[PDB]
RNA sequence: GCGGGGUGGAGCAGCCUGGUAGCUCGUCGGGCUCAUAACCCGAAGGUCGUCGGUUCAAAUCCGGCCCCCGCAACCA
RNA sequence: CCGAGGGUAGGGCCCGUGACUGGGGCGAAGUCGUAACAAGGUAGCUGUACCGGAAGGUGCGGCUGGAU
RNA sequence: CGAUGUCGGCUCGUCGCAUCCUGGGGCUGAAGAAGGUCCCAAGGGUUGGGCUGUUCGCCCAUUAAAGCGGCACGCGAGCUG
RNA sequence: GAAUGCCGGCAUGAGUAACGAUAAAGAGGGUGAGAAUCCCUCUCGCCGUAAGCCCAAGGGUUCCUACGCAAUGGUCGUCAGCGUAGGGUUAGGCGGGACCUAAGGUGAAGCCGAAAGGCGUAGCCGAAGGGCAGCCGGUUAAUAUUCCGGCCCUUCCCGCAGGUGCGAUGGGGGGACGCUCUAGGCUAGGGGGACCGGAGCCAUGGACGAGCCCGGCCAGAAGCGCAGGGUGGGAGGUAGGCAAAUCCGCCUCCCAACAAGCUCUGCGUGGUGGGGAAGCCCGGGUGACAACCCCCCGAAGCCAGGGAGCCAAGAAAAGCCUCUAAGCACAACCUGCGGGAACCCGUACCGCAAACCGACACAGGUGGGCGGGUGCAAGAGCACUCAGGCGCGCGGGAGAACCCUCGCCAAGGAACUCUGCAAGUUGGCCCCGUAACUUCGGGAGAAGGGGUGCUCCCUGGGGUGAUGAGCCCCGGGGAGCCGCAGUGAACAGGCUCUGGCGACUGUUUACCAAAAACACAGCUCUCUGCGAACUCGUAAGAGGAGGUAUAGGGAGCGACGCUUGCCCGGUGCCGGAAGGUCAAGGGGAGGGGUGCAAGCCCCGAACCGAAGCCCCGGUGAACGGCGGCCGUAACUAUAACGGUCCUAAGGUAGCGAAAUUCCUUGUCGGGUAAGUUCCGACCUGCACGAAAAGCGUAACGACCGGAGCGCUGUCUCGGCGAGGGACCCGGUGAAAUUGAACUGGCCGUGAAGAUGCGGCCUACCCGUGGCAGGACGAAAAGACCCCGUGGAGCUUUACUGCAGCC
RNA sequence: GAGCUAGCCCUGGCCAGGGUGAAGCUGGGGUGAGACCCAGUGGAGGCCCGAACCGGUGGGGGAUGCAAACCCCUCGGAUGA
RNA sequence: UGGUUCGUGGAGCCAUGGGGGAAUCUGGGCGGACCACCGCCUAAGGCUAAGUACUCCGGGUGACCGAUAGCGCACCAGUAC
């Protein structure tokens, strides 16, 4: 049947992506949260 | 069927 | 005078139709139109705070004139009328000898090719707007201004009317719609006559899908749902109300007043509603 | 299994707070009426389900027995 | 080919009968009240409506076939 | 109770005998025929159907007879549900 | 040494299940160390509204070629979406950006919030919507509307000519819109041709034929033709379109109107440029100077912003046009022509799937367009088939039980069973014909029947064309022919009678319930006068609603019909300027501490003092509730009637052994040979009853009962047959489970059900196919149940707080 | 975290073919005028049959599956909520 | 109302959301309700090293580990998945 995953790669960046992340509170601690942990990839890659 | 959920023991398929 | 249905469906049994008999223009004056942005009950939080909403026909928006006093002295011929669907009333199309042209709302029995205008010196006529300090006791009058210059809030759904009962001071005393009995300033502005379209009442929707070409989703009751959700809710099978009968959010719903009772305006409402 | 009850002929007070049994109907005698009913004047009839106990004294307070309605009997 | 009639299927009319049920007629001495005939003790009757163990009552309007 | 699947039906049997029938008997208030009652006997047999989930039971039509119980109220790693 | 311990390794089950759709294979020839599996050829089968083709998303080199086979591939492998390497994606016109706006997002102004932040007008962002200029063919191993060829077109810059009051983020027009139905004329697409072109063919009994087989086009600027869309002209006044305005709007006047004119699309033609089959020969070459013509069918596409009807009343903004303002009229704009200029990103390949989403090369899921032919009434249905694509990545044998899917069956025909569950039957079209009841629509495809193929003859009407021929479409009558059978295959209702519930079409527990549950039009109560009530939010601010009592919120009831009784004592709500109580505050009789004292400090009665509560009323489609005992009639029985106790008032109409009746399979009647169910009645209703509505009700229902007809493998009662498995051989090779095991029966014993103890009995060692009685077999630290001063959801006149409201 | 699911908002798209035949309109009849009746035309509908599409009624299979909800036969809706 | 040991306590002190609201030394605060006496201190402006905390970083040293240990990582690890 339909499943989960249903990728689409508009809807990827303006969740997820770098932008998201830097425009609110809790999404400046993710980053810097994995930045810490040494995360090769802050953001999910998506191809745009 | 024990199975649905009245009693528990012998009788029905996976779910856990 | 509604329009019936052969019963050659279930639903056309009772749908009934308006006769659509007063209407003499079908398509909407293109300056006077802008998009209506539906809602479907959600506030700018994104949340539902009216419920039951959404999913009727796309409409756009008639700009409405509840202010005639913007042209006093003008007179307009009634070019039109016209459906409109963001209100009960059918609105009439004018034609100002200005060159302007403005929604006003169709009183009853306003005929498309006479003359309205609106002022203090205004003919006591069908579809003339004057200040109601001018308008003669006995008079019923409709589109009544609330407060001088903030336009008409009374008396504007469709067949319903307003009546001067009499004069105090820079007031006016109306019996509202409802049987209120209020006063309202002298200056404000009405329009002689009553609102068109008085049968609109007398239509049967005969089915649910026409509720749902109206924008209403179907309204669910407290007693079908469960505690979580409703004070009605829950009960092994059916069961009555079991407390005294209560909205979703705990109030009471079968009498309990609700005005403010410190509301200003109460020194200005002389008898409450009738029945 | 728990709860209430049993008193003139009928239906009920009194029992809790021990001494005194009362109310309406009915029954009996007499009026009024041609007569009956209605109405009016009088009167009679109950040892309080039963046995046992406490007490100076028990319808009444406490036990047993008989009886009469009432409620309950759920999880499998 | 038609064709007595037989067969299949679905209708219409009549008759008889049926647990139970509705009122009706009649029946020497049952029970309840007293509606009507006198102004019958609330004048009667009346079409309708509603109500009540029962006769009846009450509303609305009508008739005199109503007394004084 | 770190699980011994719980009624009935179906299927498949098998055992007991306090025996329903069939075989052998004594007593009879056994004339005959047909019964009654008790004893011996478990080899074999012990129907089809209407109602109900039913076990049981009632009923219809038969029968030599339409037995009663046990086997985890026999039998769900055999089915049904 | 144990923790259903943790990590790892290796066992058992076992050469066992399985190898993933039952669309299917066979041979020959190659290559190679090796071939059922790779390549080629022939034969066979499968899809063909796809299992073919083209887009979009997602994926990200998987594309092409060479060389490879360790691992991946459910077997094999020489092959591959695999390993290594090289190659491959070309645009002013396709798509997106350098354009526009939608929801939404963001947000100079502004508002709000302890902080973080939340709002917010304009503006900006935001597309699969609006707007905008490219069609056909060729070419590569791999890209092409991109390269090339032919023929077209757009914008920017500059220049020349001609014309004009030029000029805008400002004004106006336009853009610009629904649903259903639909006209005329075209095109896409298709069928036929005795006409045109073509390599050939004559078989096996006949045919050298008006024979068979193949093909008979595509694109195209100007012009022209056909068909459509859009559009009145002029003048005078003007106070409105937030400046202006010659524009637009409004008034008047003259002319023009189912036109015409002008303008804009589509289609046809069109200079020109391309394409071009079968068959043969080795993707190519030929055919070929290929021919390229006539008739018919014909769109849901095009003309298009077409037409009509309907109510539920159907985006925005820019491009474009017009108007003017600053400004400037050496300018600028418009029109024609010429030269020049024209950037960034995508383009490979898969794409109903072995390359996307499902851990897998997974019988599942994935939006748009094309989707040929014949026949069956139509069609995207069904059967077969074209183009094209496949035989599904283990095979070979065998011919058991048993399982799955399928076919048939003597006599019977529901006797099966909880239940006709399942499977039969019926089945399309045309014609005849069709009942109760009904809200007059329906019920209805009721029911039930007859017809159905082929041949010859006669003939009625339509379309195209011409009125005729031809082609095509609807029919009518007559005479015959064959078979068991004519919708001859495939696709395609079994029916009736009678109850319960719900009016109806709808909705629901994704993944055990589709219902009688929810919703539903309709009915009622109640709140709300607008800065509404209510809802979300600390707030600002929103929704309500750019609505205004014929409206909006809340609640119950649930089409419709006939109805909806009595109780206001308790709770709720509503009304009540009195009285009672009442907190902070006011008041300050009178006390107290301290100081030499002035004073400073503390306690404090009466009395005034809100809401709330008390109290007085109202109120049921508010919460709710609607009796008991005893007696009585001229047979009996039963009580219309009476007595008395109690209540706030004692259940009305209607209905009733019911979706409710315990006793109960009540009793009686109907149906059956037989009826714990069913239907109709009765009424001592354990424990119906009137909007948690009462009683009905045509129509509707994959709802739940009962009965009958039809027909059957459901059954008596089973038999045979088919294929996929199971079995044997070659290849690959799991699993839960497992203290170790050298693991029998009885009768006992044992923690009470023993392979394991006792006594007896039985038994040579090891397997294979089978069956499930035991191993208190496996699975899941029992959901039931209890226990824990364990947890969580939910309720309330439990306690205590908080929001909110007063 | 609403790339699953639920509702709403904006913008697009899709629904073979066949049947039934409402209103209206036209003509005719009728009447004082009417209502109304008849025929034709018309093409309405949470109308009817049935693909796509959306579902998930009954049964069978599957149950270390092809699949952590699938397959087959059958069945519901299919211009609308 | 918060702070303090102080949970309304005899409840001062310090701070302060609301109300009322002075004075400039003969002024004002404190010494645990309050009063007297006796003392202490000068509110409603600001700055100020050092001694103190920590260990991403470098070094020294272990009756610290020695590849299931020691950091999650001795190794291309915040990787693969
Ligand atoms: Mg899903
Ligand atoms: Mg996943
Ligand atoms: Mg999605
Ligand atoms: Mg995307
Ligand atoms: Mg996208
Ligand atoms: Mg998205
Ligand atoms: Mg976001
Ligand atoms: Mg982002
Ligand atoms: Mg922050
Ligand atoms: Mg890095
Ligand atoms: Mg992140
Ligand atoms: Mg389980
Ligand atoms: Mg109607
Ligand atoms: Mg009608
Ligand atoms: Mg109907
Ligand atoms: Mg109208
Ligand atoms: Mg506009
Ligand atoms: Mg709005
Ligand atoms: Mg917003
Ligand atoms: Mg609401
Ligand atoms: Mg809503
Ligand atoms: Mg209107
Ligand atoms: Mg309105
Ligand atoms: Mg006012
Ligand atoms: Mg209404
Ligand atoms: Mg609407
Ligand atoms: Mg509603
Ligand atoms: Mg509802
Ligand atoms: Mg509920
Ligand atoms: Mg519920
Ligand atoms: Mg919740
Ligand atoms: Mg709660
Ligand atoms: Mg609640
Ligand atoms: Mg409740
Ligand atoms: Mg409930
Ligand atoms: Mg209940
Ligand atoms: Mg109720
Ligand atoms: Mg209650
Ligand atoms: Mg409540
Ligand atoms: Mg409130
Ligand atoms: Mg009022
Ligand atoms: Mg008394
Ligand atoms: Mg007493
Ligand atoms: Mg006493
Ligand atoms: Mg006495
Ligand atoms: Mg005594
Ligand atoms: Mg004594
Ligand atoms: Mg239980
Ligand atoms: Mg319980
Ligand atoms: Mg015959
Ligand atoms: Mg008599
Ligand atoms: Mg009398
Ligand atoms: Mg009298
Ligand atoms: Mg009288
Ligand atoms: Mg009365
Ligand atoms: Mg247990
Ligand atoms: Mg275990
Ligand atoms: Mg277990
Ligand atoms: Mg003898
Ligand atoms: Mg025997
Ligand atoms: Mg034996
Ligand atoms: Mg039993
Ligand atoms: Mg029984
Ligand atoms: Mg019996
Ligand atoms: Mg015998
Ligand atoms: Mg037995
Ligand atoms: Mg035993
Ligand atoms: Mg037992
Ligand atoms: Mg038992
Ligand atoms: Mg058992
Ligand atoms: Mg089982
Ligand atoms: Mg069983
Ligand atoms: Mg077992
Ligand atoms: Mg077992
Ligand atoms: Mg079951
Ligand atoms: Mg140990
Ligand atoms: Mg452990
Ligand atoms: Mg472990
Ligand atoms: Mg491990
Ligand atoms: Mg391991
Ligand atoms: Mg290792
Ligand atoms: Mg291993
Ligand atoms: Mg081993
Ligand atoms: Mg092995
Ligand atoms: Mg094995
Ligand atoms: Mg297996
Ligand atoms: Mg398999
Ligand atoms: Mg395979
Ligand atoms: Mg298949
Ligand atoms: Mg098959
Ligand atoms: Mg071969
Ligand atoms: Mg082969
Ligand atoms: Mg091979
Ligand atoms: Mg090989
Ligand atoms: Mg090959
Ligand atoms: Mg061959
Ligand atoms: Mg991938
Ligand atoms: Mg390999
Ligand atoms: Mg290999
Ligand atoms: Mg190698
Ligand atoms: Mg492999
Ligand atoms: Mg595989
Ligand atoms: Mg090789
Ligand atoms: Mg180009
Ligand atoms: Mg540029
Ligand atoms: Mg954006
Ligand atoms: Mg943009
Ligand atoms: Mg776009
Ligand atoms: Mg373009
Ligand atoms: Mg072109
Ligand atoms: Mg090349
Ligand atoms: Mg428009
Ligand atoms: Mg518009
Ligand atoms: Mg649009
Ligand atoms: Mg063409
Ligand atoms: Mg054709
Ligand atoms: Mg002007
Ligand atoms: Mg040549
Ligand atoms: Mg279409
Ligand atoms: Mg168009
Ligand atoms: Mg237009
Ligand atoms: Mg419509
Ligand atoms: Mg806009
Ligand atoms: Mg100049
Ligand atoms: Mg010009
Ligand atoms: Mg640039
Ligand atoms: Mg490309
Ligand atoms: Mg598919
Ligand atoms: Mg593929
Ligand atoms: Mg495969
Ligand atoms: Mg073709
Ligand atoms: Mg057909
Ligand atoms: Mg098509
Ligand atoms: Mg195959
Ligand atoms: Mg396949
Ligand atoms: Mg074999
Ligand atoms: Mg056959
Ligand atoms: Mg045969
Ligand atoms: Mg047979
Ligand atoms: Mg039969
Ligand atoms: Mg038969
Ligand atoms: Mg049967
Ligand atoms: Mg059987
Ligand atoms: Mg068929
Ligand atoms: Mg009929
Ligand atoms: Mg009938
Ligand atoms: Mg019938
Ligand atoms: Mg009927
Ligand atoms: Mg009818
Ligand atoms: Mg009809
Ligand atoms: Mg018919
Ligand atoms: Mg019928
Ligand atoms: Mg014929
Ligand atoms: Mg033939
Ligand atoms: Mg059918
Ligand atoms: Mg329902
Ligand atoms: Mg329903
Ligand atoms: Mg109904
Ligand atoms: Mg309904
Ligand atoms: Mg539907
Ligand atoms: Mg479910
Ligand atoms: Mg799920
Ligand atoms: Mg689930
Ligand atoms: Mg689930
Ligand atoms: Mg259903
Ligand atoms: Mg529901
Ligand atoms: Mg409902
Ligand atoms: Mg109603
Ligand atoms: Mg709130
Ligand atoms: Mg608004
Ligand atoms: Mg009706
Ligand atoms: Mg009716
Ligand atoms: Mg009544
Ligand atoms: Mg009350
Ligand atoms: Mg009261
Ligand atoms: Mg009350
Ligand atoms: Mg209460
Ligand atoms: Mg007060
Ligand atoms: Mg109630
Ligand atoms: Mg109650
Ligand atoms: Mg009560
Ligand atoms: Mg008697
Ligand atoms: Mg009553
Ligand atoms: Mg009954
Ligand atoms: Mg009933
Ligand atoms: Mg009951
Ligand atoms: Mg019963
Ligand atoms: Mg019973
Ligand atoms: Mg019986
Ligand atoms: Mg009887
Ligand atoms: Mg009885
Ligand atoms: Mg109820
Ligand atoms: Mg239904
Ligand atoms: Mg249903
Ligand atoms: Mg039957
Ligand atoms: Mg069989
Ligand atoms: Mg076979
Ligand atoms: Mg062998
Ligand atoms: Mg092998
Ligand atoms: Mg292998
Ligand atoms: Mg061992
Ligand atoms: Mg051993
Ligand atoms: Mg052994
Ligand atoms: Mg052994
Ligand atoms: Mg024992
Ligand atoms: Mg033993
Ligand atoms: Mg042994
Ligand atoms: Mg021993
Ligand atoms: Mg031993
Ligand atoms: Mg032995
Ligand atoms: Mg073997
Ligand atoms: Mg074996
Ligand atoms: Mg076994
Ligand atoms: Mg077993
Ligand atoms: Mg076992
Ligand atoms: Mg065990
Ligand atoms: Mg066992
Ligand atoms: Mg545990
Ligand atoms: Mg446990
Ligand atoms: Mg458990
Ligand atoms: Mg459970
Ligand atoms: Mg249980
Ligand atoms: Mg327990
Ligand atoms: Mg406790
Ligand atoms: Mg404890
Ligand atoms: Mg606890
Ligand atoms: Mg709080
Ligand atoms: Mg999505
Ligand atoms: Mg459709
Ligand atoms: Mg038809
Ligand atoms: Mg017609
Ligand atoms: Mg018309
Ligand atoms: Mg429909
Ligand atoms: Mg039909
Ligand atoms: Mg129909
Ligand atoms: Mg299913
Ligand atoms: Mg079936
Ligand atoms: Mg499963
Ligand atoms: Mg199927
Ligand atoms: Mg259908
Ligand atoms: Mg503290
Ligand atoms: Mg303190
Ligand atoms: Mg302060
Ligand atoms: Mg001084
Ligand atoms: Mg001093
Ligand atoms: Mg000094
Ligand atoms: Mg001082
Ligand atoms: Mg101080
Ligand atoms: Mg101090
Ligand atoms: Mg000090
Ligand atoms: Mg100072
Ligand atoms: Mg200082
Ligand atoms: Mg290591
Ligand atoms: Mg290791
Ligand atoms: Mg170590
Ligand atoms: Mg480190
Ligand atoms: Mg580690
Ligand atoms: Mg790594």
């Amino acid at each position: 049947m339909k499943r989960t995953w249903q990728p689409n790669r508009r809807k990827r960046a303006k969740t997820h992506g770098f932008r998201a992340r830097m425009r609110t509170p809790g999404g400046r601690k993710v980053l810097k949260r994995r930045r810490q942990k040494g995360r090769w990839r802050l953001t999910p890659a998506v191809r745009k | 069927s024990p199975g649905n959920c009245a009693s528990c023991s012998n009788s029905a398929s996976a779910n856990c | 005078a509604v329009k019936k249905f052969k019963p050659y469906t279930p639903s056309r049994r009772f749908m009934t139709v308006a006769d659509f008999s007063e209407i003499t223009k079908t398509e909407p004056e293109k300056s006077l139109v802008k998009p209506l942005k539906k809602t479907g009950g959600r506030n700018n939080q994104g949340r539902i705070t009216v419920r039951f909403r959404g999913g009727g026909h796309k409409r756009l928006y008639r700009i409405i004139d509840f202010k005639r006093w913007d042209k006093v002295g003008i007179p307009a011929k009634v070019a039109a009328i016209e459906y409109d669907p963001n209100r009960s009333a059918r609105i009439a199309l004018l034609h100002y000898v200005d060159g302007e042209k403005r929604y006003i709302i169709a009183p009853d029995g306003l005929q498309v090719g006479q003359q309205v205008v609106a002022g203090p010196d205004a003919p006591i006529q069908v579809g003339n707007a004057l200040p109601l300090r001018f308008i003669p006791v006995g008079t019923v009058v409709h589109a009544v201004e609330l407060e001088p210059k903030k336009g008409a809030k009374l008396a504007r759904a469709a067949g319903t009317s307003a009546q001067i009962q009499g004069r105090e001071g820079d007031y006016v005393i109306l019996r509202l719609p409802s049987g209120e009995l209020r006063k309202v300033h002298g200056e404000c502005y009405a329009t002689v006559g009553a609102v068109g379209n008085a049968d609109h009442k007398n239509i049967v929707l005969g089915k649910a899908g026409r509720s749902r070409w109206l924008g209403r989703r179907p309204h669910v009751r407290g007693a079908a749902m469960n505690p979580v959700d409703h004070p009605h809710g829950g009960g092994e099978g059916r069961a009555p109300r079991g407390r005294p009968p209560a909205s979703p959010w705990g109030w009471q719903t079968k009498g309990l007043k609700t005005r403010k009772r410190r509301k200003p305006s109460s020194r200005f409402i002389i008898a409450r509603r009738k029945k």
